[PDB]
């Protein structure tokens, strides 16, 4: 007949877990119940969220299996459920304190410290230039340093960086939110 | 209570064909789907799963970058079409569901399966 | 990923025996394991789940023990209506891996 | 590639009115917005602008203390709500793709039409 | 702030003439100044790119030079679709400002 409004869940920098589902599409808007359980660990239980959802770091286990489900009170028979690789859906905070420093007269290096995770993240940088129609991309390895080989004096560049939980400890595809745009003068 | 799958019979290397699996008797929009391939002599080998409606993930190597799968909730169908077949993929194909009893998810009601041959 | 071998134990039985079929997983899966009885040319049946529990509508003769990652399926008082290959598989983590499957024979 | 705004009406001095414009056919986060006005008597004049992140809002000489631009990338729109107006604010308002306030990536501009607002 | 005076506002020329026109800026800008064209009753459009280059989709007939303080524009082999206002504009230091206005006559 009708499908449930579904849900995407993203772990934010391994601080708390947030699942957001839009109840606007269905008639008679309702904030349905949410559940969760960790299959991987032995001696496990089915828990109720009751924090409308949100889960604290006390109940987040990575590198392992996690299952989410949504239940509506009117029709208990009908529900939803998904199987999630929690290391495939980590969306950390946008990196803070995007430090720029200038090693040589014609090349640049970029540094940024993520909030919690260091050794399991890949990065992307987009830089532009004066009058540029487009934006030039470049990927970075698990190390958090990117180098721009060619720069110009009078021209000015805009850098925005988003990290990604890939590939050493997962295969997350979605990118982080754009950080505060650090501007070169 | 019923999973009936149908698909093509014959194909040459590099060819293609259609595989479908019709479900009836339960709320198809809730559970998890699974596709499994049985070789003529090797045995069973699970190849792919579908997580309700959102995500789908295939096997590590056998079907890693050749087949793609999807489903339709309104029509109650689960289908994948095979591309770039080979001589070792001549097998039988199974469509089954996953049920969560407590904290456990177990395979329930397997499909009858269809034969695919290459020669 | 987690390759899951199985002791062959392809030994003849009779009308009423007590045989152990053990399939040790390479990694220590806690309690997640299913026993599938695959008839020739048909689909599996999911004899036992949770490595200790029992599926509804299944005779009580089958029983899992789980003696420290050495999962075993025991059958007492074998009947002729039970002669087929058995595959034990783990649902602990994707990708799911089956086993070689013992060809239990009369 | 189009820019469409909403609004209309008249108010005596000291009133308020919201002007919201949205972009279609663009990558909103990639480039920033601006505002340009024209009175019938004179030529074009610039109002204000930001940097696609709501962090470097720009001002003008005369409209400095009234209101300054707001943006919502998730909703993909831009807002300018005037209040405490004056008789010399009767003009036609356009919101323009492009512009720049902070340094770097000064992307020029692409105009997007507008409508008229008047106050006594 | 930054003030732009687009002068002269009144010009006298006919079809196929060679007269460049200038823009002036109160404060110095290196190469941040574009140009636009305003035929009566329609939205302006971009005519000169950042400093001296040209946007695509425009005939190569229009030309510009003198980047810096006094930008200049010049057009050759005038057509019946080129008499308008130019409105030199800068995007160097906020707030942005436009020019005065130049009007060209038809004979
Ligand atoms: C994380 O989860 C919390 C818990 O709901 C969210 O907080 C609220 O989100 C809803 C969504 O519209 C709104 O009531 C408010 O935006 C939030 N309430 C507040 C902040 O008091 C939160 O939006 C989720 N996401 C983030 C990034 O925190």
């Amino acid at each position: 007949t009708l499908p449930l409004p579904e849900v995407q869940c993203f772990v934010f920098n391994v601080e708390y877990m947030n699942c957001t589902w839009n109840s606007s599409s269905e008639p008679q808007p309702t904030n349905l119940t949410l559940h969760y359980w960790y299959k991987n660990s032995d001696n496990d239980k089915v828990q109720k969220c009751s924090h409308y959802c949100q889960l604290q770091k006390k109940e987040i286990h990575l590198y392992q299996t996690f299952v989410v489900q949504l239940q509506d009170p009117r029709e208990p028979r009908r529900q939803a459920t998904q199987m999630l690789k929690l290391q495939n859906l980590v969306i950390p905070w946008a990196p803070e304190n995007l430090t720029l420093h200038k090693l040589s007269e014609s090349q640049l290096e970029l540094n940024w410290n993520n909030r919690f995770l260091n050794h399991c993240l890949e990065h992307l940088v987009q830089y532009r230039t004066d009058w540029d129609h487009s934006w030039t991309e470049q990927s970075v390895d698990y190390r958090h340093k990117f180098s721009l080989p060619s720069v110009d004096g009078q021209k000015r560049y805009t850098f925005r960086v988003r990290s990604r939980f890939n590939p050493l400890c997962g295969s997350a595809q979605h990118w982080s939110e754009w950080s505060h745009p650090i501007h070169w003068g | 209570v019923q999973l009936v799958e149908s698909g093509g019979g014959l194909v040459q290397p590099g060819g293609s064909l259609r595989l479908s699996c019709a479900a009836s008797g339960f709320i198809f929009s809730s559970y998890e789907m699974h596709w499994v391939r049985q070789a003529p002599g090797k045995g069973l080998e699970w190849i792919s799963y579908i997580s309700s409606s959102g995500t789908t993930i295939y096997y590590a190597d056998s079907v890693k970058g050749r087949f793609t799968i999807s489903r339709d909730n309104a029509k109650n169908s689960l289908y994948l079409h095979m591309n770039s077949l080979r001589a070792e993929d001549t097998a039988v194909y199974y469509c089954t569901r996953a049920r969560i009893t407590g904290t456990f998810d177990v395979f329930d009601i397997w499909g009858q399966g269809t034969m695919v041959t290459v020669s | 990923d987690i390759q899951m071998t199985q002791s062959p134990s392809s030994l003849s039985a009779s009308v009423g025996d007590r045989v152990t079929i053990t399939c040790r997983a390479s990694q220590s899966i806690s309690s997640y394991l299913n026993w599938y009885q695959q008839k020739p040319g048909k689909a599996p049946k999911l004899l036992i789940f949770a490595a200790s529990n029992l599926q509804s509508g299944v005779p009580s003769r089958f029983s899992g023990s789980r003696s420290g990652t050495d999962f075993t399926l025991t059958i007492s008082s074998l009947q002729p209506e039970d002669f087929a290959t058995y595959y034990c598989q783990q649902n602990y983590n994707i990708p799911y891996t089956f086993g070689q499957g013992t060809k239990l024979e009369i």
